């Protein structure tokens, strides 16, 4: 049946190209020989066998088969390299995780700069991302690695979230030890820079806010190389962490250690004054220092900016393709 | 969409193990021993109860597709526990599972791991994942035992006695093929039903519908008493075969 | 890692901007011409211009304006670079010693901001109280010009109007006042604000808004006696000042967009206007003095003067001399006469300043059998289109071949003693239903001519409505003789067929040498073309013969000869064609993992692909199997302008952000993934837009090898006309030259005090990286021009490596000989 994963062979896909590099293997674009639909194939290599099947792939297989949303990538199946070995120890064949292929990634479109996104596009884009994150956050999963490179967009205009390699279940009732740094520095929230270790789902909200600003400037907001320089840039815009705005900042391991140059005042509304009012308020709420005062995914959907956005008729991305030559 | 993981009791007469000449009693023994091995090893390593159960469910499912004569149980159990650790985010190094498996197993038993214990285990991971058809997410009776108990209101001490006795029954049910016969939600209800009869408590009184004598129907729809009795009979048969009496 | 060297062979020739004032002395009239990164200073004479000084800056000159604040004797110069380096400069001369003073400097980049569509705008107050900068949407930046602001510190005023077209400071206002045209959903408007340095905010402006033309493009600040402003559009010119409103809409200007404006009479009575067809107009302000004595504006008049080059900037200078600064064609000095000549023109050309203009393509060919090699470039656009023949002889000798139409591609066919050139000319929908060309040009002045009669797309059943007056491109293949450069033949492609690629080669076992052209059917409705042709021509006996045509389902952006086979890129697809004994193209194999396969280069069986956004991919033809295989891909997102193969392992690319980079195979294939990754090992900010990379050298070397340290030779053309050269180094030679750069940068004084390391750092809005793997040869070659004290200071404690002597100290005289050898590669 369609449920018997891990037995079909990769012979069923004509390999087209190398779309990307992944943590457990390289990602390839392929075409299904039987249906013609284009897929994306992630090669999971267990041959290194340092610790067997990679845990990052296990997270992506466990979570993405449980989560089905228009804005989260669909894992179609898992296929094996070849059953020829005939002996289990001799077999080193890799496994491939099949996904629906996506034409473009958010970083790629911005980095080339060919695409200029209107407010209406941004509304359509952000509503999809937050609706997807709401589905995951409601099912008690945390992405923990939300960057532009992990936001896929097809030419139709549908957005899907994809890299769940670091995704883990979150329990509010039971405090659990976690990883100290999960999100990429540019999109990492301030608490994780100060080493919270017990992070809330509001970590992903901060990243999505960094994207919201980025879509209006076409340049990432907080670009740094080191964790302290990043906290300084955030502080120049959002204000320095202090008990006045984040009563529990004192409980964080590096609060006394990682002080910014000054105790800066918040200027977010000044430096982003060129943004529409409905959008600027969303940015201000998402980019709140105290994760317990930072808005939730649902709250973003119930905002003046995204609430009335009808996704039935969505504006397609203006990914230009003539006169660029 | 999702694979089907439940068989009829009558179907267990046709496992690969049975058709290779193993009798029903022996396969049952091999299952109890393999499940208890997974439980004991993981408990020594400090693993969460879900992690132990996930390994055991992988184990029980595995021997619906393979024979105990061709795949040694103690190796399979160790492999299941190793994989379960990664699925449930309580990971352990394979060498550490072997170390514990050696501590608890005698030399004849540890002979199944062959000349290279770690290698025999890691190699089986491919066969395990393909066998379980890559469906790694598993739900267990525990979460339902608690979800349903939270909706009971009454004597704090009588309910806590119900929960602990039922929790013990869930632990015992992992040594059986009930994991393969009924969804975990039904198991949680059955163990609540069993504990209730044993403690002479009338659970309907603790529900929001105190005059609804079939109290479980609000937790699990479409479950006949036939099923809850069948499950109870199987758990109690374990206690009637072993020296240990009902916990009470 | 990789080591490469980049030098300028021809400096930028395009005029980006020009201003006139009193910069060198309060007495002389100066003309400051801006070419990319280059400032030329002239002094106006009665015959022409006397050059006095030229400097380079470590930046692209974006804003150039001359101002004289109270207390100064002469004008000061403000320059802002495209990386937001600001400075104020002063000319100082001590007898024979001329130097440029950096009076104030700083970088005005904001951490957060959206770069504006209409680009950086810079203006200065008539009372020189402040400098206005429009860098980002929704923000107006003010640098107040106080004596103490040596760092050019500034503040931003929130601007409600996000989309601003143009802004100027106004004359005759009680406070510093800005007048600007902005665009919102309702249309375009003109609006004013007052600028308060004390409050650091805008106040209500002196006069009300007016709704202006939808394509209002430029704002003209008119001095007293008039005051107010003039707004130039596509169809109309309007004057605004409080209650006064005038509008003239003469039909002559509707024909061609007006792009530049200059003031002739300091009082504002006369203004010069230029349009994209080269026409030069005079805009007249007709005065009327009232009984009160107040001077008002009675009417506006527009009079056609004549034809110049398509001008980026206009400067009136003195008498009848006007400087036509062109980016698309040769710049000019022209004289305006009071009396028209017998053709009706008041404009007569004086001097012509060579501009290589846009270099769309180029090839190196040894026409005279000299072993040297000469560069034939496709240069210019529209009526300025020309071929340029460039040979070394100490200056470069350039011959100009006018075409009067846009050249697109060039390739040399030796067997035929001629060049093939793709060109496009503008015709306009006329009342016959057909089109009419605005002027005769190369494709219409060919000796013999032909028109494609292909029936491939004659299926029609497609609506393509035509309105009178709309422009269309008409594309041609030109056969041009290599000695006379006479247009021997012109072949016109189909209606709406754009010629994109051109090769000259033999294929298969066919002894004939063919011209092969790849085209694309372009209809305005189509976002991306979906039809196209590969056409095989044979030029024989003065006639071009259509040999074979292959229909393709896309645009043929690039083609290249590949071991007797034809390699072609059709939209996403990269295809290999074979030439059968039936003289038809037959597909062998395809590659589909591309967004847009814009650029192709080959070496052996290896192919380098350049993509619209996916950077570069190395593809190999596998002859045992008859298909392609992906060797390695660059996964950093880059928008490509041109690519080139340096050697079997190093690959050179150019980015649309004026950056260069070099990718290499990892060459350490422990894992498949490592080999499949192409690592960017060189990064360099050129400052120019590279259209074409071409292997070859202009240096005259026959049967002689001096074993220059540099190995290899790649020439490249740019949009601003700069011709550069990339070559490789050994690790030893790089380290020497790199260590020397760091020493030179501490010694050499930069105009505006711009750090050299900052200038050459790889820069996109999103990424800024330090340069790597590249030696700025233009910096190395400046060692020969620094004074002796500075030379010796540079060589102090300088050691060589991996040489005959492992460690060897350098003297000033040793480096002078080395640099002189390095100046011999161009
Ligand atoms: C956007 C597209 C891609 O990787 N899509 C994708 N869909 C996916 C679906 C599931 C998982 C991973 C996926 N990855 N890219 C990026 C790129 C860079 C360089 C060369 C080619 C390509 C290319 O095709």
């Amino acid at each position: 049946t369609e449920s018997d994963w891990g037995k079909r062979c990769v012979d069923k896909f004509d390999i087209i190209g190398i779309i990307g590099e992944g943590t457990y293997g390289q990602v390839y674009k392929a075409k299904d020989k039987d249906t013609g639909e284009l897929v994306a194939l992630k090669k999971v290599r267990l041959d290194n066998e340092k610790e067997g099947f990679p845990i990052t792939a296990i997270r992506e297989i466990k979570i993405l088969r449980q989560l089905i949303h228009r804005s989260v990538v669909n894992m179609k199946e898992i296929v094996t390299d070849k059953q020829d070995a005939l002996d289990f120890k001799k077999d080193k064949g890799a496994f491939y995780l099949v996904f629906e292929y996506m034409d473009h990634d958010l970083m790629g479109l911005l980095e080339s700069g060919l695409v200029h996104f209107s407010e209406d596009h941004i509304k359509s884009f952000m509503k999809q991302l937050m609706e997807g994150l709401e589905y995951c956050h409601k099912k008690n999963f945390l992405h923990r690695d939300i960057k532009c490179s992990n936001i896929l967009l097809n030419n139709s205009g549908q957005i899907k979230l994809a890299d769940f390699g670091l995704a883990r279940l979150y329990n509010s009732e039971e405090s659990r030890p976690y990883t100290n740094k999960v999100i990429t520095l540019w999109y990492r929230p301030p608490e994780l820079l100060l080493g919270e270790e017990r992070y809330t789902p509001a970590i992903d909200v901060w990243s999505c806010g960094c994207i919201l600003g980025e879509l209006f400037t076409k340049k990432p907001i907080f670009q740094a190389n080191l964790e302290l320089a990043q906290l300084e840039l955030i502080s120049r815009l959002c204000g320095s962490p202090c008990p006045a705005v984040w009563p529990d900042v004192i409980r964080l391991p590096y609060f006394n250690t990682m002080k910014p140059k000054k105790q800066y005042r918040r200027r977010l509304r000044e430096e982003f004054s060129f943004i529409p009012s409905a959008a600027l308020d969303l940015l201000d709420h998402m980019l709140t220092l105290d994760p317990s005062k930072r808005c939730t995914a649902e709250q973003t959907l119930q905002s003046d900016f995204l609430k009335d956005v009808e996704l039935s008729k969505m504006a397609p991305p203006d990914l230009p393709h003539w006169q660029d030559c | 969409t999702k694979p089907c993981w439940y068989w009829d009791k009558k179907d267990l007469a046709h496992t690969p193990s049975q058709l290779e000449g193993l009798d029903p009693a022996t396969e049952a023994r091999y299952r109890r021993e393999g499940a208890r091995f997974i439980f004991d090893v993981g408990t020594r390593l400090g693993l969460h109860y879900d992690t132990l159960a996930t390994g055991i469910i992988y184990f029980h499912r595995f021997y619906m597709f393979h024979s105990f004569k061709q795949f040694p149980r103690y190796v399979t159990g160790a492999c299941c526990l190793f994989l379960a650790g990664k699925v449930e985010e309580t990971p352990k190094k394979c060498k550490d599972i072997i170390k514990t498996a050696r501590s608890l197993l005698n030399d004849v038993q540890f002979g199944q791991f062959g000349d290279d214990p770690k290698e025999e285990v890691m190699v089986l991971e491919r066969i395990l994942l393909q066998t379980i058809k890559f469906d790694l997410q598993v739900e267990h009776p525990y979460q339902f035992l608690l979800k349903y108990a939270k909706q009971l209101k009454g004597d704090k001490n009588k309910i806590q006695k119900l929960v602990q006795m039922a929790w013990t029954f869930v632990n015992d049910s992992l040594c059986t093929t009930l994991s393969l016969q009924w969804e975990p939600e039904i198991i949680a209800v059955a163990v609540m039903y069993l504990a209730g009869r044993l403690c002479k408590f009338e659970i309907q009184e603790w529900t929001s519908k105190p005059m609804y004598r079939r109290w479980w129907e609000q937790f699990v729809q479409d479950v006949p008493v036939d099923v809850l009795e069948d499950i109870c009979h199987q758990i109690l048969d374990l206690y009637s075969q072993g020296k240990q009496q009902m916990p009470h | 890692m990789s080591y490469n060297y980049v030098v300028t062979a021809q400096k930028p020739t395009a005029v980006n901007g020009c201003v006139t004032g009193h910069f060198t002395s309060a007495e002389d009239l100066n003309l400051l011409i801006a070419k990319n990164t280059r400032l030329e200073i002239y002094v106006v004479t009665a015959e022409g211009l006397r050059p006095v000084k030229e400097v380079g800056m470590y930046g692209k000159i974006a804003v150039m304006e001359l101002f004289r604040p109270k207390g100064e004797s002469k004008d000061l110069l403000f320059i802002l670079t495209a990386k937001y380096n600001a400075c104020i400069l002063e000319y100082k001369q001590s007898g024979e010693s001329i130097d440029i003073i950096t009076r104030a400097h700083g970088n005005v980049q904001d951490r957060i901001g959206r770069p504006s569509e209409t680009g950086i705008i810079g203006i200065i107050d008539p009372e020189c109280r402040m400098i206005g900068l429009r860098l980002y949407d929704g923000l107006f930046k003010v640098i107040p010009l106080d004596r103490d602001n040596k760092e050019l510190k500034a503040f931003n005023i929130r601007l409600e109007e996000l989309h601003v077209i143009d802004v100027k400071f106004l004359y005759g206002c009680q406070a510093p006042t800005i007048c600007f045209v902005y665009q919102d959903p309702q249309g375009r408007h003109v609006k004013t604000y007052e600028v308060s340095l004390r409050e650091k905010e805008f106040n209500k402006g002196p006069w009300k808004q007016e709704n202006v033309e939808a394509e209002a493009s430029m704002v003209i600040a008119v001095p007293e006696p008039f005051g107010g402003a003039i707004i130039i559009g596509q169809e109309s010119i309007t004057y605004h000042n409080g209650d006064k409103y005038l509008a003239i809409a003469p039909p002559i200007i509707k024909q061609s967009t007006i792009v530049c404006h200059n003031r002739v009479d300091p009082n504002g009575s006369r203004y010069l206007l230029g349009d994209m067809e080269g026409r030069l107009f005079m805009l007249l302000l007709e005065k009327e003095e009232q009984m009160d004595g107040t001077v008002t504006l009675k009417d506006l008049r527009v009079e056609l003067l004549g034809e110049t080059s398509i001008a980026e900037c206009l400067t009136y200078l003195d008498n009848g001399v006007v400087f036509v600064g062109s980016r698309l064609g040769d710049s000019q000095l022209v004289k305006l006469n009071v009396d028209s000549n017998e053709q009706g023109s008041y404009v007569v050309a004086m001097e012509t300043f060579t501009n290589l203009g846009p270099i769309v393509d180029m090839c190196v060919v040894d026409l005279e059998r000299q072993g040297q090699g000469q560069l034939v470039t496709c240069s210019g656009a529209f009526k300025e289109g020309s071929l340029r023949i460039i040979r070394n002889g100490q200056k470069l000798h350039i011959r100009t071949v006018p075409l009067y139409e846009s050249p697109r591609k060039i390739c040399y066919q030796e067997v035929s003693q001629c060049f093939g050139v793709l060109s496009s000319r503008i015709e306009v929908q006329d009342t016959s239903g057909g089109t009419t060309a605005l002027r005769p040009s190369a494709s219409t002045q060919a000796l013999s001519s032909s028109v494609s009669s292909s029936k491939l797309f004659s299926s029609s059943t497609a609506p393509h409505e035509t309105s009178f007056g709309e422009e269309v491109e008409v594309h041609n293949l030109l056969i041009i003789d290599q000695h006379t450069f006479e247009v021997l033949h012109a072949h016109q492609f189909l209606q709406n067929e754009y010629a994109l690629s051109l090769v000259s080669c033999k294929l298969g076992k066919d002894p004939n040498t063919y011209f092969i052209v790849g085209t694309a059917m372009v209809y305005p409705e189509e976002a991306e073309p979906k039809q196209g042709r590969i056409v095989v021509f044979q030029y024989s006996d003065g006639k071009l013969q259509t040999v074979a045509e292959k229909e393709v389902k896309g645009a043929v952006y690039s083609m290249v000869e590949f071991n007797g086979k034809l390699l072609a890129s059709i939209n996403s697809t990269v295809r290999l064609y074979e030439w059968t004994t039936e003289k038809e193209l037959r597909t062998e194999c395809n590659h589909y993992n591309n967004i847009m396969a814009l650029y192709l280069k080959t070496k052996g069986d290896f192919i380098l692909v350049g993509d619209l956004m996916r950077s570069v991919l190395l593809l190999a033809y596998k002859p045992m199997e008859g298909n392609f295989e992906e060797i390695a891909r660059d996964f950093n997102p880059n928008w490509m302008s041109a690519v080139e193969i340096l050697d079997d392992d190093n690959f050179l690319g150019a980015e649309n952000a004026f950056n260069l980079f070099v990718c290499q195979k990892d060459s350490a294939a422990t894992t498949d993934e490592e080999r499949q990754h192409l690592q960017e090992v060189g990064l360099f900010h050129l400052g120019e837009f590279v259209n074409v990379f071409c292997h070859g050298s202009l240096v005259m070397q026959n049967l002689g090898e001096t074993s220059t340290p540099t190995q290899g030779s790649v020439l490249f053309g740019t949009v601003n006309g700069m011709i550069g050269l990339v070559t490789s180094l050994s690790e030893s030679w790089y380290n020497l030259l790199l260590d020397m750069q760091n020493r030179l940068n501490k010694v050499i004084k930069s105009v505006g005090k711009i750090e050299h390391s900052f200038w050459r750092s790889f820069h996109t809005e999103r990424k800024t990286e330090p340069a790597t793997g590249f030696i700025d040869g233009d910096l190395i070659e400046s060692f020969l021009d620094i004074s002796r004290p500075k030379m010796q200071e540079v060589v102090a404690n300088l050691q060589y490596d991996d040489g005959s002597g492992m460690k060897r100290e350098a003297t000033a005289d040793d480096l002078i000989k080395v640099v002189e050898e390095l100046t011999r590669i161009h």
